């Protein structure tokens, strides 16, 4: 394990309640997809899970670019 | 130390052996042994690679105090 | 003289051997290889080593060259 | 529990007070997703 | 340096709530400002550390 | 802190509209308390619209200058 | 070393379920780390065996 | 007088050191690294250091190389 | 038969059955594209097959690049 | 060479300032299309200049570097 | 008054359609308005893409000085 | 004039009036952007002008490569 | 001469560094000038090395 | 021989360049061949460089 | 004559009909661009024409890069 | 030589008539690519052979 795993776990550990809320909220709607009270709620959680995943991925890609540059100039 | 200290040190190391030949006691010692060889008449033996050998060693004990005093100064 | 030279030689030999290993160990630790903060030092540590050994092997050749030139000819 | 910025706004409605309530809520929450999704793409 | 410490903190706010539009914009800047500095420094050391190599390769 | 150049070009947009930064969340609470009021509901549409473009226009420009600067600092190499 | 073992193990899991994001992010992180390690190791070994040649060209 | 060598060398050494550090300090400012105008002015600054040090290096190598072959026989 | 064939096969052996399921679903839907129960089944199978083929390609590309980056140091 | 950089600034004489004025005006009403369309042009012209300026110096930097190695 | 090539191109649209900017604002202060609002929306959209393309053609060439 | 000047003029003398037509179509379109009969024409001329200006530049970059290598083997 | 061609083409461009035709006309000159200046310096090196070899050979 | 497999993998793809199951096989085979042929040329140079360097200890 | 013409020729001889098939299909569509039956037949002809021209060019590029390496190691 | 030098020269003059026509690009790219290798693969060997004659003359005096 290294430094890149650490900056990713900041996001994961930073939002630790949502991982379950998405599974729990999805299960409620699956029983009653026709109910706004559950449907409107799930919308917010699914949209929140999306942003967490994208920001977490782009951030790791940028840091591996800063690292790959320096490593060339060791020559 | 700086970039220019390399070339001054490097340039000196290139010209080093000419000073030791012309401004050091090694010139005195070299002649004395050849003068002996002539008195005996043995101009083949001993080889200059021998006489010039003993001469540079002996000169070391004399000059060394001047070099140690310098690099510690710099 | 000579006993003083043995010390100067011995010191430089060890100081180099420790630096060679100190760098290698920065490539095994994953918190160092994968962090730009720790990488930026490795590029300097790896550069300073190169210059030292390159200089020590140049001057010591020129020293040797100054002895041959007096003796050989 | 946890509540992000989207639910900073959505819960205002539940706590503020029907289809207008439901539709206006959903569109506003949705519009903010489109604002954030832009910046996340400029990150690189 | 502050810039190194300053990015670490902006990252730690996003880790807490990555969906705030105001917090995201702030980190985008500091993460851009950090990427350039690391590169400009790495190149400059590479330049200087090879001048000192040519200057030794020249003289022997 | 290390306030580089890119920090100013962001703050240049905030400080030119910062009277609105709080004004957006203020209208939301009013409307959230009564979504069925057209007077509130119509006004809010204008403020939300202004906020969206403001944020996108900040983020595009703070990329472009990151892409100029990164060109020149290749040729250092 | 553990790294070579730990990278192989992560791949096998994704291959059986390449459509699950929980496995994707784990693979993105580890693979992005292995390639930076495996490059940084190559340059270093080369650099030391270049000095070991230059140190001979002066005396030869 | 050949003591001129001390004046030329002493002037060049100091003038060089100042430019090395100035280049470094132009990278430690948060905006001398991040404003195009101030980056472009660092490119003119960093080209010149390279060419100047290389010119002195190669001219001095010739000059010594002239004195070598005069004296050696 | 080098290492990259094995790096790829690791995906194909797990998802080995997906090729046959997608081929089959195309034939069933093509008989009556209008049956809603048939459309929903195909949508998932075609997508599951999409991400499979993309994720495979990028993995071979990453090893292709580190492999070439070591070999240039044979000089 | 020392003039090659300056040669570009004399053509660009105002432009270095116009981008500052347009940006300072845009920030007051980022919703006005008359300001946005104007800014896109003046901003775009600043990109091509600053880039085309940098590639050229690198070419002349290396012509000089090559010759002073052939002196050896 | 340093106007570059991208400004000279943009100015063509702004000089070809000179009053429209006043007409749309002045027509606001609906069949007539719809036609003027439509003509304005197309004009601005065509102006944006043209400077983008020319800006990208030039950015290729200068990438081959290197 | 040299050889790389001659290579360039080959494209300009083949595509002899595309540069003229672009300014004409652009000059007409700027007077009446709402006419679809003008947009379809301009799209063709602008696109065609692009590939000309782009193709030209890539080949000059290849011939100075072949030359720069040979004038290295003078050394 | 080639230098006066590059010299004035560079000044002509700076008046409008966004013009496509001026850029295309500068790409070739800056190319041709680089090939000229390198071809020249590399042969002067060759000729002075030849005479340097003679003067040592006859020591 | 590896030369034949890559050539023949090309011969199936050229008949149907839109079948992805063939592309995924060719991407693999064409890469392996690239790395192999490059690795040989470098290795030969090294061995040929050592033999030449030796002669310059005496020549 | 040349080995890179063989790599390209391998494609041109397999999809050899494509050069005429695409030309012909377009001429028909221009007669009734509203006919759904002509459009659907054309979409696949144009789509198949694209993947060919790209795959032809990337392969040629890679083979050039292999040859371009060995020619350096002659020195 | 002209057998190759003509293939490269004339294909460019076709491309100059329609630089936007893909069969003229495809038939051109291969020749221009195939020319770049021939000029490089010639020039290195001319050096290698002439480097030996210089070494033979160097080795005696």
């Amino acid at each position: 394990s290294g430094y890149l795993d650490d900056v990713s776990a900041k996001f994961d550990t930073g939002v630790d309640n949502l991982q379950t809320q998405v599974t729990e909220a999805l299960d409620k709607l699956a029983a009653k997809p026709s109910d706004p009270a559950l449907l409107a709620a799930y919308q917010s959680k699914l949209s929140e899970y999306n942003l967490y995943r994208n920001a977490q991925s782009n951030t790791v890609k940028v840091f591996k670019d800063i690292d790959a540059a320096i490593i060339q100039n060791f020559r | 130390g700086n970039d220019i200290s390399l070339i001054a040190l490097l340039a000196f190391s290139t010209l080093l052996p000419f000073i030791i030949a012309s401004g050091t006691c090694f010139v005195k010692f070299s002649i004395v042994f050849v003068m002996v060889r002539n008195a005996l008449g043995l101009q083949q033996i001993p080889s200059n690679m021998t006489l010039n050998g003993v001469a540079l060693l002996l000169s070391m004990f004399v000059m060394w105090p001047i070099m140690h005093d310098a690099y510690v100064y710099f | 003289l000579d006993d003083r030279l043995l010390q100067a030689f011995s010191g430089s030999a060890i100081a180099t051997a420790v630096d060679k290993q100190t760098i290698t160990n920065r490539i095994e630790d994953p918190n160092l290889v994968t962090d730009p903060k720790e990488l930026a030092i490795s590029q300097e540590m790896i550069s300073d080593y190169n210059l030292y050994v390159s200089m020590v092997s140049t001057l010591t050749r020129k020293g040797v060259g100054a002895v041959e030139t007096l003796l050989r000819s």
